[PDB]
């Protein structure tokens, strides 16, 4: 009855995080339970680093009466990328975007990560 | 379909906003990509009863799929998280953010939100 009286912060809904071992980057996201992560909006750039080609982990599908099917992930998703080279300051650039079930989109959004120098061999 | 005048800028906004000086205002915040954005044009705008509580109702909308500059920038204004996000001003320009709604809402809800502001 009251005209003034659900959905979390980006960040609480996919809790992302990394952790890298010399040429060992983890990739990591915490996702929400109700909430998804799109398959085909992940992107991995690597600036002053070089990087060996990211191999995306098979995940779930979800249908909607409008793009049909898409492949998405729940619970957690676990990305391991491999570092072959990378220059002091080199940085990972990680772009991903999620919804919620209950019918929520969030925006893209893209984390920085920082990588530690890693030389030739 | 109801007849949505769009905006794209925060100016366009308060444009728009002073222009309604006197009519309660809708915004409604509206994404391609979006399938919950879809259902609500697909099922609740369309609804009959939905349009005519709207009747009085000032229609703005700021369609941000290319999620560009601007974009980022109104939505960071309006402190919207995602989509689809409808915000509801009152006919003196007085936005009522706990009233605004987030995700999708069938046409039996809406309407009944919508007629709470008697």
């Amino acid at each position: 009855g009251l005209f003034d009286a659900q959905f979390v912060p980006a960040d609480q809904a996919f809790a992302f995080d990394f952790q890298q071992n010399q040429h060992d980057l983890n990739l990591t996201w915490q996702i929400k339970d109700g909430y998804y992560l799109y398959r085909k909006q992940i992107r991995i750039t690597p600036e002053h680093a070089k990087i060996a080609d990211v191999q995306l982990p098979q995940g779930v599908w979800h249908e909607d009466e409008f793009y049909g099917k898409s492949e998405i992930y729940r619970d957690r998703l676990t990305l391991p990328v491999t570092i072959n080279q990378a220059s002091a300051g080199a940085t990972l650039t990680v772009t991903y975007q999620g919804s919620a079930d209950a019918g929520f989109c969030y925006p893209p959004e893209t984390k920085t990560v920082p990588l530690s120098e890693v030389v030739a061999n | 379909h109801l007849n949505f005048t769009q905006i794209k800028t925060v100016d366009e906004l308060n444009q728009a906003l002073v222009e309604a000086k006197g009519k309660p205002v809708m915004l409604d915040l509206y994404a391609d990509w979006c399938v919950a954005s879809k259902e609500f044009e697909k099922y609740t705008f369309s609804d009959p009863q939905v349009q005519k509580a709207l009747a009085d109702t000032v229609l703005l909308q700021a369609n941000v799929t290319a999620n560009d500059a601007q974009d980022v920038a109104l939505l960071k204004h309006l402190n919207v998280l995602g989509l689809p996000t409808i915000l509801f001003f009152d006919g003196q320009g007085q936005e009522h953010p706990q009233a605004r709604v987030t995700g999708f809402m069938d046409a039996e809800t809406f309407s009944a939100h919508l007629r709470d502001r008697q």
